């Protein structure tokens, strides 16, 4: 479930996590994401990052780069947010 | 002049001329064009 | 005063600290990051996760962006990468 994928993302370290493990990433975001180079869960929060956690940036670039719609948009910002919270 | 290549084009010249690469987003995309370029011309 | 500032930056999470906290960013390097818009540590170790953190591409991304030389580039990927293999 989303809500297991979350609360185990935002758990610990995400070390060499998939991109697969960021919640809101099903089969298809992760494949587009790994096309686009983001392979482990750790580029997307160096975009996040980047971004400067800014969620509208974030889900926007989402959104237009790997056709995430608003749900998984906002479920991927979210493990990263509450994981920044926890660990950065 | 590679502002008409997609961040796709783009990511698809790294890898064919085998380039250690990252995605391309906002903050790569200027290094990847000059190391394209560089690559290109030298 | 490189090592002491390693020392310090990779001890703990890097939270809300300037791009001047990392070793290797000096003031005229950091004040240079910041005009560019990474303003803090967080949004550097961004960039370095979505380079992979392949020490090349920082490198060159730092001396493009901020005029890093050599040894200034080393220190500042050198800290990025203690600080994410220990709290990543």
């Amino acid at each position: 479930t989303t809500s297991q994928k979350h609360r185990d993302f935002v758990a610990e370290p995400m070390g060499e996590k998939p991109v697969g493990s960021l919640a809101g990433i099903g089969e298809v975001l992760g494949k587009k994401l790994e096309e686009r180079g983001f392979d482990k869960a750790y580029v997307v929060l160096g975009q996040f990052l980047v971004l400067k956690k800014d969620e509208d940036l974030f889900r926007e670039w989402l959104k237009d780069t790997a056709g995430a719609n608003a749900k998984q948009s906002r479920d991927a910002f979210g493990a990263l947010r509450e994981w920044a919270d926890a660990f950065l | 002049n590679y502002a008409d290549l997609s961040d796709t084009e783009l990511t698809t010249l790294l890898r064919r001329y085998n380039i250690p690469h990252g995605p391309v987003v906002g903050s790569t995309r200027r290094l990847y064009e000059k190391k394209i370029f560089e690559y290109e011309t030298q």
